[PDB]
């Protein structure tokens, strides 16, 4: 209610959450979240990532027709990088200087 | 590398002394090797400290002293022939043969640095050979020559540490 009275056009797509591969959790947590919306996303960034791709990665829910029990699964996305003006340019700014450290460390450092 | 070896070698003897004089050779290579560096300065005071009795009694010595005297004057001419009026031995002969070769060369870059044209006679005066250089230089080394007129025309041929040093420094 909040959020409607300042982006009037927008809605609820879906949730995110810091961490490494899915886990479990994010499955009930996911299961939680399918009650408010029919079809959210699940987005998860890895702050811990060790490697040169974004961390940033998308998913969806999958339901199985798997013989017994039923079991819900996350498939992959492949998501695009779009901008508006002034987000990149703000962006662009941001990412552009690096006079950004205080403290102890050196700006050599 | 080698010769510098040498160099410090005799510095130091002249110092210590039974009485405050040294051997008679070893006052004489001192005030030659003096002239090869063209430190002419300390070659002169070198020459006021010799006691006149013992300048007196070697002649070689002043021998030494004669021709001092023209490179004080810096007299390119006149170099040449006080290093042969006298006739040196061959324990510091040696030294004379490459105090020699330097002023030869120091003729050489005097004068392509301070002449656009000079003299054949005043240039051979200079580079101390007027005997065979006067048909080799025409043709080797590019330098054109006018006969009659006698003119010579000479010839015109591991940081980033450091800075991060300054950086330190500076915001410290």
């Amino acid at each position: 209610e909040q959020f409607k009275q300042v982006f009037k056009e927008l809605e609820f797509l879906g949730w995110y959450t810091t961490g490494g591969p899915p886990d479990p959790s994010d499955i009930h947590v996911h299961k939680q979240v399918c009650e408010i919306i029919e079809s959210p996303l699940f987005l998860k960034l890895n702050p811990m990532t060790k490697h040169t791709d974004l961390p940033v990665s998308v998913f969806e829910s999958v339901i199985d027709i798997i013989n017994g029990e039923a079991t819900m699964l996350f498939a992959e996305l492949t998501y695009t990088l779009a901008t508006e003006e002034a987000e990149r340019i703000g962006v662009d700014h941001v990412a552009r200087m690096t006079a950004t450290g205080s403290g102890e460390n050196s700006t050599v450092a | 590398f080698s010769f510098k070896k040498l160099l410090d070698q005799c510095e130091n003897q002249e110092l210590e002394a039974p009485g405050g004089i040294a051997t008679p050779p070893v006052y004489g290579q001192l005030l030659a090797l003096y002239l090869l560096h063209n430190d002419m300065n300390n070659a002169r005071y070198l020459w006021k400290r010799i006691p006149p009795a013992i300048k007196s009694a070697n002649s070689e010595l002043g021998g030494i002293w004669s021709v001092g005297q023209r490179i004080w004057q810096r007299d390119f001419p006149g170099i040449y022939t006080t290093i042969n009026a006298h006739q040196w031995s061959e324990t510091v002969q040696p030294i004379m043969e490459a105090l020699r070769d330097a002023t030869r060369r120091r003729a050489f870059a005097l004068v392509s640095q301070a002449y656009t044209s000079i003299i054949a006679d005043d240039f051979a005066a200079f580079v101390g050979l007027p005997v065979e250089e006067a048909v080799k230089g025409i043709l080797e080394q590019g330098w054109q020559a006018d006969s009659t007129t006698r003119m010579v025309l000479p010839r015109k041929p591991q940081q980033l540490a450091r800075l991060t040093d300054y950086v330190a420094f500076l915001e410290n």
